[PDB]
Formats: C-alpha cells, structure tokens, sequence
C-alpha cells in the first residue's frame, strides 16, 4: 500500500512538491504506483554568487563595477529577495603555475609589462550573500587581477569551495541558488597537480578560514567532475558557464555530465552579463528533473513524466518546456522481488518515502 | 589467485617522506642478491643546504629486512659569485625509478634551475643514472632552448621506461608551453658524454619529439610512458599518455624506437577523464605481440539507472598482426576508487602459459585503505572477474594511505620459480612485497562393491618432492604416475592437502589450481 500520511497544497506565490512523507508498505515480489505534483514557485528568493576569475579579465571588472544595481533593477522584477555574493579566483600559488623566477615578482607578478597586479591566490571569498546590492559594487571596485604562466586556471577549486563552504558563502537553506562562473581560459581537472607535487585527493571539505582565502590550494588537488556533482546536488546549486566564445564548446560538454548546468556566451569585456544571468534563470528554472537518495538495493523504481497537456512519456523523468512556473506530475512505479527520498535538482522539497515489509 | 597474504614483506622508512612513491626490483647481473629500489620523493638528506630533496632506497629482502639508500651528495652549484645555478630543494627525487641489470635511473621532476643567459628558475627536471660504480647526472632538458616556450617548464623524468637495448625513453610533459614531449638517450652516450661543467650536452643519438601547433596546448604528452613492439621490428617503441589531449578527452601516442614517428593513435570517450593516466604494455594472450593497457581512473561509468558514477575505466587493446587493434573495456568496481590508477605488469604469475596483470585502486575499499586487483590472461584477451583481492592494512594517517599508486612486477625474488609483485603504500610511508606460491594441479581417479580411487599431481619452480594428501570416502609423487589403492547412489571423496609438511623453509605453502574441483 501507500499511505499519503502527510500532504500539504503546492504554495500559491513564494511547499513545491505536494506528498511530503508516503508509507510504502511491500509484499515480497510486487509493486505499487506513487504520486509527486511538482510547483516551480514564482517569486522565489534568489542568491548569486559572482565567482570571477582576474589579468585578461581586467576590463570586465570595469564593465560590470555597477551590476549590483543593474541585477536588482531587472532581477526585482521577478523575485521579491535576491542576494548577490562576489569571490575571485586565478590558481594554485605553487610552482610551476606563478612567476617566481625574478625576486620582485612573488609580491607583483605584472613586473614585465610595467604595470601593478595581486600576487596570485588560489581562491578568495569576498563577499557574503547580502541584500544591500550597493555592497557589490563597493566592494568589486577594490578589485585588481593577477597573472598565472600556465592557460588553464584554478575554476573548479573555486566553484568546489564556494559550493562546500556555507557559512562563508551564506546560501539560504530556502532560496534559489544561482552560481554564476566567468572565465576565459581553460580549467586544471582533477589529477593536474602532480606536475606542482599535490597529489592528495580532494576531500570536499571547506578550507577558507578567516582570512578568505582556500588554505588548501599547495596542499590538496583538484576537485573532479564527480566530487563535484555529489556535492552541488547535496546542497542544491545550480552553475551557469558563463564563458567566452573561445571556451564556450569545451565548458558545454563539460555541462553535459553535470545535472543543473547550463553556459552562455560571455562577451570579451562582460558587457552582457546582466542579459547573460537573466536568460539562465530562464533556462535554469525551466527544467524539471528528479533524483533519488539512499535507494535500498533491493528496489527498482520506473519514471513515468506526465508534463505538457497530460502526456504518457513512457520512461522519460524530466519534462522540457516549462515557461516560470508550471505544475507538473511523474508518476513512479517500485518493485521489491523479495528512508528513499525522491526530491527535484535545485531544491530542497523532497517526498520522503518510508519503506516497510510484510 | 596464488600470492600470498598471510605474511607479506613490510618496509617502512621515514615519517611522511612519501616512501613507497616508486617501487622497482634491483637485479644485478654481478652478484647473486635481488633489492629492492623504492623512492621516497619528499624524504631529507644529508645535503647541506637542501631541504626535503628525496632520496632512493635499496632494501634487503633476506638480511634483517634493513632499508639503505648515493647519487649525489652536494648542494647547490654556484653560477658566478653569490648566486645559485640549480636548487635541489623539494625537487621530488624519487617519483620515478626505474631498473635494468644494473642501471638504476633516479629523476627528480620539479628540479629547479637558472638558466645561464637570464637570472630565473624553470623545472627543467633532473635525472641520475648509475651503472656501478660510476653514477652519472643526464638533464636532456636542461638545455639552451629556455621559458615555457623551449624546454625551461619541462619537468624531465616525470616519467621513465628503459628500453631492452638500453635506450632508456624519457617523459616531460611541460615541454614547449606544455604540449609535452619526449626523449629517448642511449645509456652508452650518457655515461660518455658526461661531465660536471657543461650545463648543456647535446649528445649524438637525440630522438626528441619537436614543437607542435598552439591547438596542442596544455596537452602533457610524457605523463606516462612504456616499452613494446608495434612496428614489426626488434625494436621496443615509445608507448605515451596524453591526458589533457587538445580537448581534455584523452590521447595516447605511440612512436617509434629508431626515428620516432607516429605509429598509432588512441582517443578517449568521457573529458576529464584522463585517458593516459598510466600506461603498461605486455602479452596477455601469448601471441608474441605487445597489448597496451590504458588507465582511466577518473572514467565516470553510467550507472543502472540513470546515473553516472565515477568508478575509473581500463582499456585492454590486442595487438594484430595487420597491426589494428582488439579494444575491450573493464570498468571499476567502487566509487571514487581511482581504479586504473597504477597498471603493473606480473608476467607468468601462476605459470599457466599466458602472463598476468595488476590494476590497482589506491582510494577503494575499506575506509579507502586501497586495494589491488589481479587479473590471468587467456588466448581470448583477459579474464574480465578478478582472480584475487589485495588489502591495505594500515589506517590513514593525516593523508590517505594510498595503497596500489604504485606497483613492480614481473621478477622472481625468491628463484622460486613464480614471480612476485610490490606494492607502496606512500601516504602511510609503507613498502609491500608479496611471494607468489607455488601451484600445483591434481588430476583425480574413482573409476560386492568394488571402489579404486587415484590421484597425481605436479607443478613448477621450486616445490616439494612428495605432496601429503588426504582422502576419505564416503603420499603421492610429484611427477609420478597414477598411484591409488582399492578397497571393497553417490560415494564422496575429497582430497585436501597438508600444506604444513608441504612448505619449505620461509613456508611459502602451495595453491592448488583455480579450475580444478575436489569432489567428485
């Protein structure tokens, strides 16, 4: 059987799953059919965190030094609670990443072309999800840029941390989480760090302590696109590529392994980021999909999406076409032959279906 | 399925000195011993001035089971006054340590040095060689062709395989704004051409790979690297891993062992995988060719239901003799296991006729202590189940212990007949080796109530003359023929051997075969 044993309406403006806890109770050997009535709430809170990557990226820390105002003049208009958040990456300050060769580049690494830049950090953590959007641009105009010898960059170190991390970044445990990542080069995956003598595995444990910066970077690697996408569906994040036209092909199929990820096409100077975000809340939101945790092993459980106008997708578990805001059911079947939570990617409302055998 | 694990030969060495990070045999064609050559890439030594500069290791196997390292024992050279050619300072010495009679070729790939022209420091990367008594420095990187642009990031001897005509080939995988490359040296020009005040020798026989487009940038070709025949000739060919491949796909190249051109080519299937992590090239079905073995420890299978987990992915390639390939697929067991993180040829490890492999995965198991597995060859490719499980043993320590990263097989320490594997465990400092036993194979008999019941058995290497059974129904020579007794519905007999009596002096107890059953 499959008792409701708790049932709530889906929220009228911002609940979005409509059975909260069912009673699965088996025979041995059968299966019985489910319930799940997604509701994509309007108006829901937001949180950006505006991970930047600083010296080819020195004229978009221009062209975006008012974007607090810009994103809370066309993000306002549909939500009511949006935070905005600013960390900086370039790479690991070790070896064979950071110019060390002259004695007077570990403090300006820039001593070539005659100018001034930061000495190179791993990441940096530099504002806190706030509501007062004219801290942004306060604090994003007390931003320089630095310079790393090698292409590839130190992108998911940063996106790693920033999605571990919690306390320092201050995602909501209610609101839409956007993480937004800007970059115009490539990445060091995983197991790129024996080159620099690092090879201790990433543990997903957060590292910036008090002084904001990844006190980790000369001692642990890389994160993987696996460590990583166990740890952005845990706390629910949703990453958006926001690169440029030279690295838009390698960061789409890199997007095309992580669930939630979606690119845009990053102007040379960041001139269209405000545009950028808002068409990705659009593309974010628009997508309904389901995972599950904790499954026993001895179930099996079939997808059935019933989206659109009352369609029979026959094993489909994601439903492509939603505008804002649409109520959507898949129904789900579960053989035994002899707690599993079903929730959405992005969101913390879950059907914790409890499982008894007879 | 034949090594043993009930006692196993222990190495320790210095507290977090990554002991246990290269793991090779020392066979020396001048005395009647076998060492053992491991590296410690973080360990200090007794150079003035140098700190954490690494060191390399011989270890007795029959002695009291001591551990004593002499490449070099000098600091840092001075370019004019007051300022330093090289630092040997966290240089890693001992990432890499290869053997071949009685060569041992130590490198230090994040060797530091300033380039005579500018005032800088570039990890062209170090290597030594010792043949006896004369040991001798070989730095093919440290050449005039300087910055990232030349062979000033190259980061030499990341990666080493000798060659059987002793043309040992060389890895950097940051040569050349990173798109890597690779060096093959006689070991008869090293010695020769070698002297302590030239900085820059060219040699004679340089087969070096050349810069290539900026499309094959950041592609670190020399990650990996080993020795086999594809071309059809005696000489060995370069097999390298390209794991960041011009598009994080993975490539892997194969060369040639006299002008070095490109033979064949294998890509990946998943980015960020790195497909060309580790390389191995053997014989797993006895054809007389060379197989290739391509590790891919960050694979990220398709689980059951939907979902990708990353689980790590070995390629197995036959070779032809038309010269195309045979690729077939085993996939990792765990979850962030890292399996196909180290590929470690075993030769006849049970003496069946068809070699055997080891893959292990340094972070899977229990509380990620490691584990490695070992695989029997058939004339149809390779046994896709495991033949047996190897364990750690010792809990992490601050940093994962990291069993299986690195392993050496296929060389008889015992001259027992089998050969046997090591295995180091750096991040708990730990060095393991292995004995395979004997094995042994027993063909049974059971053909008023008339009942004849018989048994032979035999085997290889060292074992035994005459094998204590024990059967009941419901001594024997080895090489003999079919003894039995005959005394006067389902009659049982089983035969289970006194392994006590048929050890020998350490004890090395005999296995008997996999596919042989008891009862009958």
């Amino acid at each position: 059987e499959a008792r409701v044993l708790e049932d709530r309406p889906l929220s009228d403006k911002g609940t979005q799953v409509s059975p909260q806890r069912i009673a699965l109770r088996l025979r041995p050997d059968d299966s019985k059919n489910f319930s799940i009535q997604v509701r994509q709430v309007e108006d829901y809170p937001v949180d950006i965190y505006y991970l930047m990557d600083l010296y080819s990226m020195k004229d978009d820390l221009w062209s975006i030094q008012n974007l607090g105002t810009k994103l809370a003049t066309q993000m306002r208009k549909l939500t009511s609670n949006l935070r905005i958040g600013f960390g900086a990456f370039v790479d690991k300050p070790v070896s064979p990443y950071m110019y060390i060769s002259p004695p007077e580049a570990l403090e300006n690494p820039c001593y070539d072309m005659k100018t001034t830049c930061l000495p190179m950090f791993g990441y940096k953590h530099v504002l806190t999800l706030t509501d007062q959007v004219t801290r942004f641009n306060e604090e994003v105009k007390k931003q320089s840029v630095s310079r790393n010898r090698d292409a590839p960059e130190g992108g998911f170190d940063a996106i790693m941390q920033a999605t571990v991390c919690d306390e320092k970044i201050g995602w909501r445990n209610d609101a839409s989480h956007l993480l937004v990542f800007t970059t115009d080069a490539k990445t060091h995956i995983a197991l790129d760090g024996r080159l620099a003598g690092i090879v201790q595995p990433n543990d997903g444990q957060c590292h910036v302590g008090s002084d904001n910066h990844y006190s980790a970077s000369t001692t642990m690697d890389y994160p993987s696109l696996g460590l990583m996408t166990e740890k952005l569906s845990q706390k629910n994040i949703n990453l958006i590529f926001a690169v440029t036209e030279n690295v838009v092909n390698l960061y789409q199929n890199y997007s095309e392994l992580i669930p939630g990820t979606t690119v845009g096409v990053l102007s040379m100077d960041s001139s269209n980021v405000l545009q950028l975000i808002v068409d990705a809340y659009g593309k974010i939101r628009s997508k309904v999909e389901l995972e599950v945790r904790d499954l026993p092993e001895e179930l099996s459980l079939s997808f059935n999406a019933t989206c659109l106008n009352n369609e029979v997708i026959p094993g489909l578990k994601s439903c492509m076409g939603l505008k804002i805001g649409d109520t959507v059911s898949f129904s789900i079947e579960a053989k035994v032959r002899g707690s599993f939570t079903i929730k959405p990617v992005g969101f913390k409302d879950s059907l914790i279906v409890q499982v008894t055998f007879d | 399925f034949n090594l043993d694990v009930d006692s196993p030969a222990e190495y320790s060495g210095p507290e977090g000195s990554y002991f246990g990070f290269a793991v090779d045999f020392f066979v020396p064609s001048a005395s009647s011993r076998m060492f053992l050559l491991v590296g410690a890439p973080k360990a200090n030594t007794t150079q003035p001035g140098i700190v954490e500069g690494g060191q390399v290791l011989k270890c007795d196997w029959s002695s009291t089971r001591r551990c004593q390292p002499e490449f070099d024992a000098t600091g840092n050279r001075d370019y004019a006054k007051d300022d330093p050619l090289e630092f040997k300072s966290h240089q890693w010495f001992g990432a890499s340590v290869r053997s071949k009679q009685d060569k041992i070729l130590a490198c230090a790939p994040l060797y530091h040095w300033r380039t005579e022209m500018k005032q800088e420091r570039e990890p062209v990367g170090t290597c030594f060689l010792q043949d006896g008594t004369k040991t001798v420095e070989y730095a093919p990187c440290r050449s005039q062709d300087i910055d990232a642009d030349g062979q000033g990031f190259c980061q030499g001897g990341f990666s080493i395989d000798f060659t059987k005509a002793d043309r040992v080939l060389l890895g950097g995988p940051g040569s050349f704004y990173w798109q890597g490359q690779l060096i093959s040296d006689q070991v008869a020009e090293i010695v020769s051409k070698y002297d302590p005040n030239v900085y820059s020798i060219k040699y004679n026989n340089q087969l070096a790979t050349r810069t290539a487009q900026a499309i094959f940038d950041d592609s670190y070709l020399g990650y990996s690297v080993a020795v086999g025949d594809f071309n059809g000739d005696g000489i060995d060919d370069f097999v390298s891993g390209v794991p960041r491949a011009a598009r994080t796909l993975g490539m892997v190249y194969i060369y040639d062992g006299k002008n070095m051109s490109s033979l064949y080519n294998f890509t990946g299937e998943q980015m960020a995988a790195y497909f060309g992590f580790s390389v191995a090239a053997t014989d797993i079905n006895g054809d007389d060719y060379a197989d290739v073995f391509i590790g891919a420890p960050l694979f990220m299978d398709r689980g059951s239901d939907g979902k990708l987990q990353e689980v790590g992915q070995v390629s197995v390639s036959l070779q032809r003799a038309s010269g195309d390939f045979q690729t077939t697929k085993l996939n990792g067991f765990e979850v962030f296991a890292r399996f196909g993180s180290a590929i470690a040829p075993l030769g006849d490890l049970d003496q069946d006729g068809f070699n055997d492999i080891a893959i292990a995965a340094p972070y899977g198991g229990e509380d990620k202590k490691g584990i490695v597995y070992i695989f029997n060859g058939r004339s149809t490719g390779l046994n896709a189940v495991p033949s047996q499980i190897l364990e750690g043993q010792w809990a992490a320590r601050s940093m994962p212990p990291s069993f299986g990263y690195s392993m050496k097989g296929a060389t008889d320490i015992d001259k027992n007949g089998y050969p046997d594997l090591i295995v180091g465990a750096f991040g708990v400092d730990r060095a393991i080796l292995y004995r395979a036993r004997p094995v042994i194979t027993v063909n049974a008999g059971l053909e008023c109530f008339n009942v004849r019941f018989c048994l032979k058995a035999d085997g290889k290497g060292v074992l035994p003359r005459k094998l204590n059974f024990q059967v009941e129904l419901l001594t024997i020579s080895r090489g003999g023929l079919m003894q039995c007794e005959e005394l006067i519905i389902t009659i049982f007999m089983e035969y289970r051997l006194d392994y006590r009596t048929a050890a020998d002096t350490t004890g090395l107890q005999p296995i008997l075969n996999q596919f042989t059953p008891a009862n009958i």
